[PDB]
Protein backbone atom coordinates (compact mmCIF):
# COMPACT_ATOMS: atom_id res chain seq x y z
CA UNK A 1 0.00 0.00 0.00
CA UNK A 2 1.05 3.63 -1.13
CA UNK A 3 0.90 6.65 0.83
CA UNK A 4 -0.13 9.15 -1.66
CA UNK A 5 -1.74 11.60 0.36
CA UNK A 6 1.18 12.58 1.80
CA UNK A 7 4.04 14.63 -0.10
CA UNK A 8 6.92 17.02 1.42
CA UNK A 9 7.95 19.51 -0.32
CA UNK A 10 10.11 22.97 -0.91
CA UNK A 11 9.03 26.67 -1.16
CA UNK A 12 10.91 29.31 -2.91
CA UNK A 13 10.73 33.31 -2.20
CA UNK A 14 10.61 36.11 -5.00
CA UNK A 15 11.04 33.96 -8.03
CA UNK A 16 11.58 36.15 -11.05
CA UNK A 17 8.28 36.87 -13.54
CA UNK A 18 10.89 35.84 -16.67
CA UNK A 19 11.34 31.92 -14.75
CA UNK A 20 8.69 29.77 -16.88
CA UNK A 21 7.88 25.98 -15.33
CA UNK A 22 9.58 24.78 -17.59
CA UNK A 23 13.55 25.40 -16.34
CA UNK A 24 12.20 25.26 -12.68
CA UNK A 25 11.15 21.50 -13.49
CA UNK A 26 14.62 20.66 -15.61
CA UNK A 27 16.22 22.08 -12.18
CA UNK A 28 14.19 19.87 -10.30
CA UNK A 29 13.71 16.80 -12.49
CA UNK A 30 17.06 14.77 -12.43
CA UNK A 31 16.22 14.38 -8.24
CA UNK A 32 14.64 11.22 -7.75
CA UNK A 33 10.68 11.42 -6.33
CA UNK A 34 9.92 14.42 -8.21
CA UNK A 35 6.44 15.14 -8.91
CA UNK A 36 5.49 18.90 -9.63
CA UNK A 37 6.02 22.40 -9.30
CA UNK A 38 3.23 24.94 -8.46
CA UNK A 39 4.08 28.79 -9.00
CA UNK A 40 1.69 31.48 -7.22
CA UNK A 41 -0.01 34.98 -9.15
CA UNK A 42 2.63 37.63 -9.09
CA UNK A 43 2.41 40.65 -7.13
CA UNK A 44 2.76 44.04 -8.83
CA UNK A 45 3.96 45.18 -5.51
CA UNK A 46 6.94 43.21 -5.30
CA UNK A 47 7.58 44.40 -9.48
CA UNK A 48 5.72 41.22 -10.50
CA UNK A 49 8.05 38.45 -8.68
CA UNK A 50 6.38 34.98 -8.04
CA UNK A 51 6.14 32.00 -4.86
CA UNK A 52 6.89 28.64 -6.13
CA UNK A 53 6.23 25.31 -4.76
CA UNK A 54 8.20 22.28 -5.90
CA UNK A 55 6.77 18.92 -4.37
CA UNK A 56 8.33 16.04 -3.75
CA UNK A 57 7.73 11.72 -3.12
CA UNK A 58 7.11 11.39 0.73
CA UNK A 59 9.88 8.67 0.65
CA UNK A 60 12.69 10.69 -0.23
CA UNK A 61 13.96 12.91 2.38
CA UNK A 62 13.37 17.31 1.60
CA UNK A 63 16.12 18.61 4.38
CA UNK A 64 19.48 17.37 1.80
CA UNK A 65 17.53 18.41 -1.19
CA UNK A 66 16.77 22.26 -0.30
CA UNK A 67 20.43 21.85 1.35
CA UNK A 68 21.53 20.86 -2.43
CA UNK A 69 19.26 24.06 -3.65
CA UNK A 70 20.35 26.26 -0.87
CA UNK A 71 23.19 28.43 -2.84
CA UNK A 72 21.54 28.20 -6.22
CA UNK A 73 20.25 30.64 -8.89
CA UNK A 74 18.46 30.64 -11.80
CA UNK A 75 17.83 32.45 -15.17
CA UNK A 76 19.51 36.17 -13.09
CA UNK A 77 18.04 35.67 -9.76
CA UNK A 78 18.98 33.12 -6.57
CA UNK A 79 16.44 30.83 -5.13
CA UNK A 80 17.48 30.13 -2.08
CA UNK A 81 14.59 27.33 -0.74
CA UNK A 82 13.04 26.42 2.54
CA UNK A 83 11.58 23.23 3.64
CA UNK A 84 7.73 23.48 3.73
CA UNK A 85 6.24 21.92 6.31
CA UNK A 86 2.76 19.63 6.64
CA UNK A 87 -0.59 21.20 7.22
CA UNK A 88 -1.82 21.62 10.68
CA UNK A 89 -5.34 23.33 11.63
CA UNK A 90 -7.18 21.25 8.02
CA UNK A 91 -10.92 21.44 8.87
CA UNK A 92 -11.97 24.93 10.40
CA UNK A 93 -14.62 26.49 12.25
CA UNK A 94 -16.85 29.68 11.23
CA UNK A 95 -20.17 30.79 12.62
CA UNK A 96 -22.67 27.90 14.70
CA UNK A 97 -25.56 30.18 13.18
CA UNK A 98 -24.83 28.44 9.36
CA UNK A 99 -26.32 24.81 10.80
CA UNK A 100 -30.06 26.57 10.16
CA UNK A 101 -33.09 26.06 8.44
CA UNK A 102 -33.94 29.01 6.25
CA UNK A 103 -29.92 29.36 6.23
CA UNK A 104 -29.38 26.29 4.45
CA UNK A 105 -32.48 26.48 2.22
CA UNK A 106 -30.23 29.75 0.94
CA UNK A 107 -27.35 28.30 0.90
CA UNK A 108 -28.46 25.17 -1.19
CA UNK A 109 -29.63 28.15 -3.52
CA UNK A 110 -26.61 30.00 -3.43
CA UNK A 111 -24.65 26.60 -4.01
CA UNK A 112 -26.69 25.65 -6.98
CA UNK A 113 -26.17 28.79 -8.61
CA UNK A 114 -21.87 28.50 -7.60
CA UNK A 115 -22.13 25.18 -9.49
CA UNK A 116 -24.44 26.18 -12.25
CA UNK A 117 -22.06 29.10 -13.09
CA UNK A 118 -18.94 27.30 -12.68
CA UNK A 119 -19.74 24.42 -14.77
CA UNK A 120 -20.18 26.37 -17.74
CA UNK A 121 -17.80 28.56 -17.20
CA UNK A 122 -15.09 26.09 -17.14
CA UNK A 123 -17.10 24.15 -19.91
CA UNK A 124 -17.64 20.75 -18.09
CA UNK A 125 -21.16 19.12 -19.05
CA UNK A 126 -28.93 25.57 -22.03
CA UNK A 127 -29.93 23.98 -19.09
CA UNK A 128 -27.26 22.48 -16.67
CA UNK A 129 -27.07 18.57 -17.16
CA UNK A 130 -24.97 18.06 -14.22
CA UNK A 131 -26.34 15.00 -12.24
CA UNK A 132 -26.56 16.08 -8.91
CA UNK A 133 -28.35 19.53 -10.26
CA UNK A 134 -31.17 17.28 -11.59
CA UNK A 135 -30.90 14.61 -9.10
CA UNK A 136 -31.16 16.58 -6.17
CA UNK A 137 -33.67 19.13 -7.32
CA UNK A 138 -36.15 16.24 -7.79
CA UNK A 139 -35.66 15.82 -3.89
CA UNK A 140 -36.38 18.93 -1.55
CA UNK A 141 -40.17 17.71 -1.40
CA UNK A 142 -43.14 17.01 0.20
CA UNK A 143 -44.92 13.82 -0.85
CA UNK A 144 -48.73 13.27 0.53
CA UNK A 145 -51.71 11.29 -0.54
CA UNK A 146 -53.89 14.87 0.39
CA UNK A 147 -56.44 14.34 -3.11
CA UNK A 148 -56.99 10.99 -1.38
CA UNK A 149 -57.70 12.16 2.41
CA UNK A 150 -59.93 15.21 0.33
CA UNK A 151 -62.24 12.56 -1.36
CA UNK A 152 -62.59 10.03 1.84
CA UNK A 153 -32.39 24.40 14.82
CA UNK A 154 -31.20 21.91 12.38
CA UNK A 155 -32.91 20.01 9.44
CA UNK A 156 -30.60 17.53 8.27
CA UNK A 157 -32.65 16.09 5.48
CA UNK A 158 -31.05 19.72 3.85
CA UNK A 159 -28.16 19.47 5.22
CA UNK A 160 -27.47 16.41 3.65
CA UNK A 161 -28.13 17.71 0.31
CA UNK A 162 -25.75 21.04 1.00
CA UNK A 163 -23.21 18.77 1.88
CA UNK A 164 -22.99 16.67 -1.88
CA UNK A 165 -23.26 20.14 -3.39
CA UNK A 166 -20.79 22.00 -1.47
CA UNK A 167 -18.19 18.79 -1.38
CA UNK A 168 -18.62 18.59 -5.37
CA UNK A 169 -17.81 22.78 -4.93
CA UNK A 170 -14.54 22.36 -2.66
CA UNK A 171 -13.11 18.91 -4.33
CA UNK A 172 -13.93 19.48 -7.99
CA UNK A 173 -14.18 23.42 -8.44
CA UNK A 174 -11.70 23.88 -5.42
CA UNK A 175 -14.12 26.34 -3.57
CA UNK A 176 -13.89 26.10 -0.10
CA UNK A 177 -17.88 27.35 0.41
CA UNK A 178 -18.15 28.42 4.13
CA UNK A 179 -14.62 30.13 4.21
CA UNK A 180 -15.66 32.18 0.41
CA UNK A 181 -12.80 31.85 -1.06
CA UNK A 182 -11.16 29.77 -4.07
CA UNK A 183 -7.90 27.54 -4.36
CA UNK A 184 -6.86 28.49 -7.50
CA UNK A 185 -3.37 26.70 -8.07
CA UNK A 186 -4.30 24.06 -5.45
CA UNK A 187 -4.34 20.85 -8.12
CA UNK A 188 -0.33 21.87 -8.77
CA UNK A 189 0.40 22.74 -4.90
CA UNK A 190 1.83 20.15 -2.49
CA UNK A 191 -1.33 19.71 -0.46
CA UNK A 192 -4.18 19.08 -2.98
CA UNK A 193 -7.02 19.50 -0.40
CA UNK A 194 -5.80 20.81 2.44
CA UNK A 195 -7.83 23.71 4.11
CA UNK A 196 -11.57 23.40 4.74
CA UNK A 197 -14.34 25.16 6.35
CA UNK A 198 -17.08 23.80 8.54
CA UNK A 199 -19.72 24.96 10.30
CA UNK A 200 -19.56 26.01 14.18
CA UNK A 201 -20.79 24.04 17.03
CA UNK A 202 -23.63 25.64 18.72
CA UNK A 203 -25.87 29.04 18.72
CA UNK A 204 -26.06 29.20 22.71
CA UNK A 205 -28.62 32.50 21.83
CA UNK A 206 -31.94 32.59 20.86
CA UNK A 207 -31.27 32.90 16.95
CA UNK A 208 -32.20 36.89 16.21
CA UNK A 209 -35.10 37.40 13.89
CA UNK A 210 -32.96 39.80 11.54
CA UNK A 211 -28.88 38.34 12.07
CA UNK A 212 -30.06 35.31 10.36
CA UNK A 213 -31.35 37.97 6.79
CA UNK A 214 -27.77 39.73 8.07
CA UNK A 215 -25.71 37.00 8.30
CA UNK A 216 -26.74 36.16 4.29
CA UNK A 217 -26.24 39.65 3.05
CA UNK A 218 -22.97 39.69 4.67
CA UNK A 219 -21.97 36.08 2.85
CA UNK A 220 -23.81 36.73 -0.75
CA UNK A 221 -22.11 40.31 -0.65
CA UNK A 222 -18.58 37.69 -0.35
CA UNK A 223 -19.83 35.09 -2.65
CA UNK A 224 -20.62 37.82 -5.46
CA UNK A 225 -16.71 38.48 -6.51
CA UNK A 226 -16.46 34.45 -7.13
CA UNK A 227 -19.30 34.66 -9.62
CA UNK A 228 -17.52 37.68 -11.98
CA UNK A 229 -16.53 37.87 -15.03
CA UNK A 230 -13.62 39.37 -16.74
CA UNK A 231 -14.53 42.93 -16.62
CA UNK A 232 -13.97 44.32 -20.66
CA UNK A 233 -13.94 48.15 -21.32
CA UNK A 234 -16.49 49.78 -23.94
CA UNK A 235 -15.80 49.44 -27.59
CA UNK A 236 -15.10 52.87 -27.72
CA UNK A 237 -12.41 53.26 -24.24
CA UNK A 238 -10.89 49.39 -26.13
CA UNK A 239 -10.28 51.49 -29.28
CA UNK A 240 -9.63 54.50 -27.71
CA UNK A 241 -6.97 53.15 -25.40
CA UNK A 242 -5.56 51.78 -28.37
CA UNK A 243 -7.08 48.59 -30.04
CA UNK A 244 -4.81 47.77 -33.07
CA UNK A 245 -7.02 46.31 -36.29
CA UNK A 246 -5.34 43.10 -37.65
CA UNK A 247 -6.47 43.29 -41.25
CA UNK A 248 -5.10 47.02 -41.10
CA UNK A 249 -1.79 46.06 -39.34
CA UNK A 250 -1.51 43.19 -41.54
CA UNK A 251 -1.26 45.66 -44.50
CA UNK A 252 1.40 47.41 -42.64
CA UNK A 253 3.81 44.15 -42.70
CA UNK A 254 3.53 43.37 -46.49
CA UNK A 255 4.40 47.18 -47.38
CA UNK A 256 7.25 47.16 -45.30
CA UNK A 257 8.38 44.19 -46.01
CA UNK A 258 7.89 45.44 -50.01
CA UNK A 259 10.84 47.52 -50.35
CA UNK A 260 12.35 48.92 -53.53
CA UNK A 261 15.78 48.87 -54.82
CA UNK A 262 15.49 50.29 -57.91
CA UNK A 263 12.84 51.04 -61.33
CA UNK A 264 10.66 48.29 -61.26
CA UNK A 265 12.62 46.11 -59.05
CA UNK A 266 11.68 45.08 -55.46
CA UNK A 267 13.28 43.13 -53.10
CA UNK A 268 11.61 41.70 -49.34
CA UNK A 269 13.46 40.58 -46.40
CA UNK A 270 11.37 37.65 -45.93
CA UNK A 271 13.33 35.23 -48.10
CA UNK A 272 15.93 37.62 -50.55
CA UNK A 273 13.88 37.44 -53.77
CA UNK A 274 13.88 40.14 -56.15
CA UNK A 275 10.07 40.72 -57.96
CA UNK A 276 9.51 43.39 -61.19
CA UNK A 277 6.46 45.00 -59.29
CA UNK A 278 4.95 45.69 -55.96
CA UNK A 279 2.12 43.81 -56.93
CA UNK A 280 4.19 40.57 -57.00
CA UNK A 281 5.96 40.92 -53.98
CA UNK A 282 2.40 41.16 -51.98
CA UNK A 283 1.43 37.60 -53.82
CA UNK A 284 4.89 35.72 -53.02
CA UNK A 285 4.70 36.78 -49.25
CA UNK A 286 0.61 35.95 -48.68
CA UNK A 287 1.15 32.61 -50.95
CA UNK A 288 4.74 31.35 -49.66
CA UNK A 289 4.88 32.86 -45.85
CA UNK A 290 1.74 32.18 -44.74
CA UNK A 291 3.34 31.50 -41.37
CA UNK A 292 3.90 35.56 -40.66
CA UNK A 293 0.67 36.69 -41.68
CA UNK A 294 -0.64 34.77 -38.85
CA UNK A 295 1.93 35.65 -36.95
CA UNK A 296 0.87 39.24 -36.86
CA UNK A 297 -2.68 38.61 -36.41
CA UNK A 298 -1.88 36.60 -33.01
CA UNK A 299 -0.11 39.04 -31.79
CA UNK A 300 -2.37 41.87 -32.42
CA UNK A 301 -4.59 39.46 -30.92
CA UNK A 302 -2.34 39.15 -27.98
CA UNK A 303 -2.10 43.21 -27.47
CA UNK A 304 -5.60 43.51 -27.87
CA UNK A 305 -6.79 40.68 -25.07
CA UNK A 306 -4.50 43.14 -22.97
CA UNK A 307 -6.27 46.22 -24.15
CA UNK A 308 -10.01 44.36 -23.41
CA UNK A 309 -9.01 43.91 -19.62
CA UNK A 310 -10.02 46.50 -17.21
CA UNK A 311 -8.69 44.66 -14.45
CA UNK A 312 -5.27 44.45 -15.54
CA UNK A 313 -2.13 44.17 -14.40
CA UNK A 314 0.02 47.42 -13.56
CA UNK A 315 2.39 49.53 -11.23
CA UNK A 316 1.31 50.99 -8.27
CA UNK B 1 2.01 61.13 -13.78
CA UNK B 2 1.32 64.51 -12.20
CA UNK B 3 -2.14 65.27 -11.13
CA UNK B 4 -4.84 67.75 -12.16
CA UNK B 5 -3.22 70.44 -9.84
CA UNK B 6 -0.06 70.51 -11.61
CA UNK B 7 -1.35 70.49 -15.25
CA UNK B 8 -3.21 73.08 -14.94
CA UNK B 9 -0.75 75.31 -13.66
CA UNK B 10 1.62 74.80 -16.42
CA UNK B 11 -0.93 76.58 -18.82
CA UNK B 12 -1.07 80.13 -17.53
CA UNK B 13 -1.84 82.01 -21.27
CA UNK B 14 -5.33 80.28 -22.33
CA UNK B 15 -6.92 80.36 -18.99
CA UNK B 16 -10.78 78.40 -19.02
CA UNK B 17 -12.54 75.95 -17.18
CA UNK B 18 -14.17 74.54 -19.63
CA UNK B 19 -10.94 73.77 -21.74
CA UNK B 20 -8.91 72.80 -18.62
CA UNK B 21 -10.92 69.74 -17.43
CA UNK B 22 -11.06 68.51 -21.50
CA UNK B 23 -6.87 68.79 -21.63
CA UNK B 24 -6.65 67.11 -18.30
CA UNK B 25 -8.85 64.06 -19.00
CA UNK B 26 -7.42 63.88 -22.71
CA UNK B 27 -3.86 64.31 -20.61
CA UNK B 28 -4.86 61.11 -18.69
CA UNK B 29 -5.56 59.28 -21.39
CA UNK B 30 -2.44 60.21 -23.13
CA UNK B 31 -0.59 59.11 -20.62
CA UNK B 32 -2.35 55.63 -19.74
CA UNK B 33 -1.76 55.10 -23.20
CA UNK B 34 1.52 55.10 -22.71
CA UNK B 35 1.93 53.31 -19.43
CA UNK B 36 -0.15 50.12 -21.47
CA UNK B 37 2.13 50.56 -24.44
CA UNK B 38 5.40 50.49 -22.02
CA UNK B 39 3.95 47.47 -19.93
CA UNK B 40 2.83 45.40 -22.95
CA UNK B 41 7.00 45.15 -24.00
CA UNK B 42 7.45 45.07 -19.98
CA UNK B 43 6.26 41.83 -19.77
CA UNK B 44 5.87 40.89 -23.54
CA UNK B 45 7.36 37.20 -23.18
CA UNK B 46 7.10 36.32 -19.73
CA UNK B 47 5.12 33.02 -19.07
CA UNK B 48 2.38 34.27 -16.23
CA UNK B 49 1.83 36.92 -19.09
CA UNK B 50 2.22 34.84 -22.02
CA UNK B 51 -0.54 32.57 -20.54
CA UNK B 52 -3.26 34.85 -19.83
CA UNK B 53 -3.37 36.64 -22.84
CA UNK B 54 -1.61 35.11 -26.17
CA UNK B 55 -3.97 33.27 -27.77
CA UNK B 56 -1.38 30.23 -28.51
CA UNK B 57 -0.92 29.72 -24.44
CA UNK B 58 -4.71 30.30 -23.45
CA UNK B 59 -5.90 27.59 -25.70
CA UNK B 60 -3.17 25.42 -24.08
CA UNK B 61 -4.18 26.38 -20.33
CA UNK B 62 -7.92 26.04 -21.19
CA UNK B 63 -7.13 22.19 -22.43
CA UNK B 64 -4.77 21.39 -19.10
CA UNK B 65 -7.63 22.84 -16.84
CA UNK B 66 -10.38 21.00 -18.62
CA UNK B 67 -7.97 17.40 -18.18
CA UNK B 68 -6.84 18.31 -14.42
CA UNK B 69 -10.26 19.03 -13.46
CA UNK B 70 -12.29 16.48 -15.72
CA UNK B 71 -10.01 13.71 -13.67
CA UNK B 72 -10.54 15.77 -10.84
CA UNK B 73 -14.61 15.38 -11.28
CA UNK B 74 -13.88 11.43 -11.51
CA UNK B 75 -12.51 11.55 -7.86
CA UNK B 76 -16.12 13.17 -6.65
CA UNK B 77 -17.88 10.74 -8.83
CA UNK B 78 -15.69 7.86 -7.45
CA UNK B 79 -16.40 8.83 -4.11
CA UNK B 80 -19.99 9.10 -4.29
CA UNK B 81 -19.81 5.66 -5.74
CA UNK B 82 -17.88 4.27 -3.60
CA UNK B 83 -19.50 6.22 -0.67
CA UNK B 84 -16.31 7.72 1.44
CA UNK B 85 -19.18 10.69 2.36
CA UNK B 86 -22.52 8.21 2.44
CA UNK B 87 -22.43 9.14 6.12
CA UNK B 88 -20.97 12.56 6.50
CA UNK B 89 -21.90 15.79 7.62
CA UNK B 90 -19.85 19.19 7.14
CA UNK B 91 -19.26 19.21 11.52
CA UNK B 92 -17.11 19.58 13.49
CA UNK B 93 -18.46 16.50 15.54
CA UNK B 94 -17.61 14.89 12.27
CA UNK B 95 -14.04 16.11 12.10
CA UNK B 96 -12.12 13.28 11.86
CA UNK B 97 -14.26 11.45 8.76
CA UNK B 98 -13.51 15.03 6.48
CA UNK B 99 -9.24 14.15 7.27
CA UNK B 100 -9.34 10.49 6.67
CA UNK B 101 -12.07 11.38 3.02
CA UNK B 102 -9.92 14.51 1.80
CA UNK B 103 -6.83 11.74 2.30
CA UNK B 104 -8.68 9.13 0.19
CA UNK B 105 -9.67 12.07 -2.16
CA UNK B 106 -5.58 12.99 -2.50
CA UNK B 107 -5.16 9.20 -3.54
CA UNK B 108 -7.11 8.60 -6.16
CA UNK B 109 -6.41 12.43 -7.19
CA UNK B 110 -2.90 10.91 -7.47
CA UNK B 111 -4.66 7.65 -9.04
CA UNK B 112 -4.20 4.77 -6.40
CA UNK B 113 -6.32 1.52 -6.03
CA UNK B 114 -8.56 0.54 -3.17
CA UNK B 115 -5.14 -1.54 -1.65
CA UNK B 116 -3.42 1.80 -1.34
CA UNK B 117 -5.88 3.69 0.68
CA UNK B 118 -5.69 0.31 3.42
CA UNK B 119 -3.11 2.66 5.58
CA UNK B 120 -5.74 5.06 6.53
CA UNK B 121 -8.05 1.98 7.86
Amino acid sequence: PRPLHKTCSLFMRNIAPNISRAEIISLCKRYPGFMRVALSEPQPERRFFRRGWVTFDRSVNIKEICWNLQNIRLRECELSPGVNRDLTRRVRNINGITQHKQIVRNDIKLAAKLIHTLDDRTQLWLPSQNPILKNITDYLIEEVSAEEEELLERDEKLIKVLDKLLLYLRIVHSLDYYNTCEYPNEDEMPNRCGIIHVRGPMPPNRISHGEVLEWQKTFEEKLTPLLSVRESLSEEEAQKMGRKDPEQEVEKFVTSNTQELGKDKWLCPLSGKKFKGPEFVRKHIFNKHAEKIEEVKKEVAFFNNFLTDAKRPALP
Amino acid sequence: MKTFKEFLLSLDDSVDETEAVKRYNDYKLDFRRQQMQDFFLAHKDEEWFRSKYHPDEVGKRRQEARGALQNRLRVFLSLMETGWFDNLLLDIDKADAIVKMLDAAVIKMEGGTENDLRILE
